[PDB]
């Protein structure tokens, strides 16, 4: 035959199975897969096997609107009966393979197929009973996952009169198969599959739910099952939307039809093709790294790049740095710890935007965590042992500080907490771990992470007559674990009342339908300094700072006010610290000490009383 | 105040100890330079060696 095709003999099934016109097509695809060329004239195929021989790859992929307009009547057939076709394609492309590669079989014995840019688009809601055993193309959001598992590929049996293991017959991924026969004994007894000796593949179960956002009104989201089978395990982790290109068939099997009631049947979807509807770096990148790195006023570049959306306070925003670089840790012999995490509170009366700062900082860092002492969130504060639905299994959960070892945990309405979460977080401040002693588990965990906390005033309103310790419901154990306390007052002042109101108004207006570096760059610059910077101190400020640390004692007890401590000192270390490795430098310069100290001693003043912070206000106004 | 009064808790706990060490932050000028320079040698590195 050749290109006689369109003749029907029968139901497109059995006509795509006759062994001649098998022949006819599989001779087709070979040739489509090596003469296809587009304008440019350049081997796109062949490229493509050849990097995936490169790369010891398992399948590839093929564009439908290249083979459409080639091949219509192919694609035609593809789109109707699919499941045929794959197979006699898997073969062209392995005899392909073994044509540019030799002894490709050695490392793989499959090359899987993958379509893609089919034409037509579907949701949940619209498959029917036409559309069965065919190919479809949907999208949705992923809702739960399972775990891996081992599926038979080449099977192998063991005869239980003779010890002949029979050879491998294929598993077709339909239905299980047996075998009756004994080559060896001529026998038809009892036979066991032989675990040892027979290849498995990959196996999960993810099930996809509509996006809400594209349901009409009044009606629920629907759902369904999908298969993803070797290399599509593990790519699709819960709660990101994709597109997923697959074959919609019964649950054939079922369990079976004695069931009282109307015979009806289960459906699912086998998937051939998944996408989505990062941090690293290379010489490329690095090299710009440096160059930005060199140039003066790197950190003042860097504040400015800090929650766009939000106008003024740039106090909060350089705490939010520091506090989102980081220090260093220390150890002296192993046996007295020095933490390098810098934790930050917003104190703010309400509409302070402290919300949008933490959904910011969620959004930037490499490892951010949400929890709340009101509300619902993904995760509490506490470790407990608890039953797993799907898999009936007890598991051993940490909170979100556990869970944020390295990383940054956010806490919104930091007020509302109650006395097991502030147990647990006084304890993962104090000690950096967090320990549990429940359903025969006794362990410890590591809790080293920074913290970012958002709270509220007593009667919401913030009283400047009293001393902040009177004006949380929080106590001195918790709120002296804490490197920068930001106050945030909303005092009625008239310009800033224009600049904000503009500021709102044309964001608003903008969003009607009808200098900072890059941010992308930004995550791949704070990555990698985190990764490789570790700066050092000299001994020539340490009179500098003995200096200042006396001055600021001094004051603090001859005003009368909250004791300045050796704490303060050590915040100071580790915020110069962090302006350091803002610059990619290896050492702690006079500027940074300049900086930490202007950031404690604002951070000490204004959180004073207002005679006490008016004298203070004098005394300091060096910085 | 008495001792017994800066506490938060009945006086009588404080029977049931065998030592106390009541330490307080008293400001000295010399002891204040003493202990900033202890620190910093310890955070610089060399009294890790
Ligand atoms: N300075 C500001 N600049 C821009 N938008 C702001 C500012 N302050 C408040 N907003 C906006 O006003 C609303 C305030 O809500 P938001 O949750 O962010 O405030 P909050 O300070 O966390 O208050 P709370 O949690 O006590 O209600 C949000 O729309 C926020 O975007
Ligand atoms: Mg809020
Ligand atoms: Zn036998």
């Amino acid at each position: 035959l050749e290109s006689l095709s369109n003749v029907k003999a029968n139901s497109y099934s059995e006509w795509i199975t006759q062994p001649n016109v098998s022949r006819t097509i599989a001779r087709e695809l070979k040739s489509f897969l090596l003469e296809y060329t587009d304008e440019t004239g350049r081997s796109v195929y062949g490229a493509r096997i050849r990097t995936l021989g490169e790369m010891n790859s398992e399948s590839l992929e093929v564009n439908y609107r290249h083979l459409a307009e080639s091949k219509a009547i192919l694609a035609l057939f593809l789109a109707k009966c699919p499941e045929e076709m794959l197979k006699i394609f898997d073969l062209v492309a392995m005899e392909a393979t073994e044509l540019h590669y030799p002894d490709y079989a050695r490392i793989h014995s499959e090359i899987h197929v993958r379509i893609s840019d089919f034409p037509t688009i579907y949701s949940l809601r619209e498959l029917r009973e036409s559309n069965l055993s065919s190919l479809v193309r949907v999208t949705g959001v992923v809702t739960r996952r399972t775990g891996v598992f081992p599926q038979l590929k080449y099977v192998k049996f063991n005869c239980l009169k003779c010890g002949s293991i029979l050879g491998p017959f294929f598993q077709d991924s339909n239905e299980e198969i047996r075998i009756s026969f004994c080559t060896n004994c001529k026998s038809k007894g009892p036979f066991r599959v032989n675990g040892e000796k027979t290849v498995y593949r990959n196996y999960q179960r993810v099930t996809l739910q509509e996006a809400p956002g594209t349901v009409p009104p009044g009606r629920l989201p629907r759902h369904r099952e999908v298969i993803l089978l070797a290399d599509l395990v593990d790519v699709s982790k819960p709660g990101e939307e994709v597109e997923v290109t697959g074959i919609y068939k019964n649950n054939y099997d079922g369990n079976l039809n004695a069931k009282n009631g109307f015979p009806v049947f289960a459906t699912i979807i086998e998937a051939n093709s998944i996408k989505r509807r990062v941090f690293s770096w290379t010489e490329e990148e690095e090299r710009e790294f440096r160059k930005i790195s060199r140039d003066r006023g790197i950190i003042d570049k860097i504040i400015s790049s800090m929650a766009p959306s939000i106008y003024g306070h740039r106090d909060i925003k350089t705490a939010v740095a520091c506090s989102l670089f980081g220090g260093v840790p220390k150890n002296v012999n192993g046996k007295h710890s020095i933490r390098g995490d810098i934790n930050v509170l917003l104190l703010g009366d309400p509409g302070t935007a402290k919300s949008q700062i933490l959904k910011y900082v969620e959004k930037t860092a490499h490892r951010a965590v949400f929890a709340t002492g009101q509300g619902a969130s993904a995760v509490g504060l506490t470790a407990s042992v608890r039953k797993d639905p799907i898999t009936k299994e007890w598991t051993l959960e940490g909170g979100a500080l556990v869970l944020a070892d390295k990383g940054v945990c956010l806490i919104d309405e930091f007020d509302k907490m109650n006395d097991q979460d502030r147990t647990s977080i006084h304890e993962a401040m104090e000690q950096q771990s967090i320990s549990i002693s429940k359903a025969g588990i006794v362990t410890t965990l590591q809790a080293r992470c920074s913290i970012i906390a958002a709270a509220n005033p007593n009667g919401g309103r913030y009283n400047s007559t009293l001393p902040l310790a009177q004006n949380v419901s929080l106590t001195e154990p918790i709120l002296s674990r804490f490197d920068i306390l930001c106050v945030v007052r909303d005092l009625v002042d008239e310009e800033a009342d224009e600049r904000l109101a503009t500021f709102v108004v044309d964001s608003h207006v903008r969003s009607h339908p009808e200098s900072p570096i890059p941010q992308e760059l930004l995550m791949k610059y704070i990555h990698y300094a985190r990764t490789k910077i570790y700066p050092k101190l000299h001994q020539m400020d340490m009179d500098k700072v003995s200096r200042v640390y006396a001055d600021l004692r001094r004051e603090s007890i001859s005003t009368g006010s909250f004791p300045i401590t050796v704490r303060h000192l050590e915040s100071i270390l580790r915020i110069a610290e962090s302006f350091a490795k803002m610059r990619l430098s290896e050492f702690v310069s006079s500027y940074d000490l300049d900086r930490a100290i202007k950031v404690v001693v604002d951070s000490f003043v204004d959180a004073q009383k207002v005679s006490v912070r008016r004298q203070l206000r004098r005394s300091f106004a060096i910085y | 105040k008495s001792p017994g009064d800066n506490i938060d808790f009945q006086t009588t706990i404080l029977s049931r100890f065998d030592m106390i060490f009541i330490v307080k932050d008293d400001h000295n000028e010399e002891r204040d330079i003493s202990i900033a320079n202890h620190v910093i040698n310890i955070h610089t590195g060399n009294a890790n060696a």
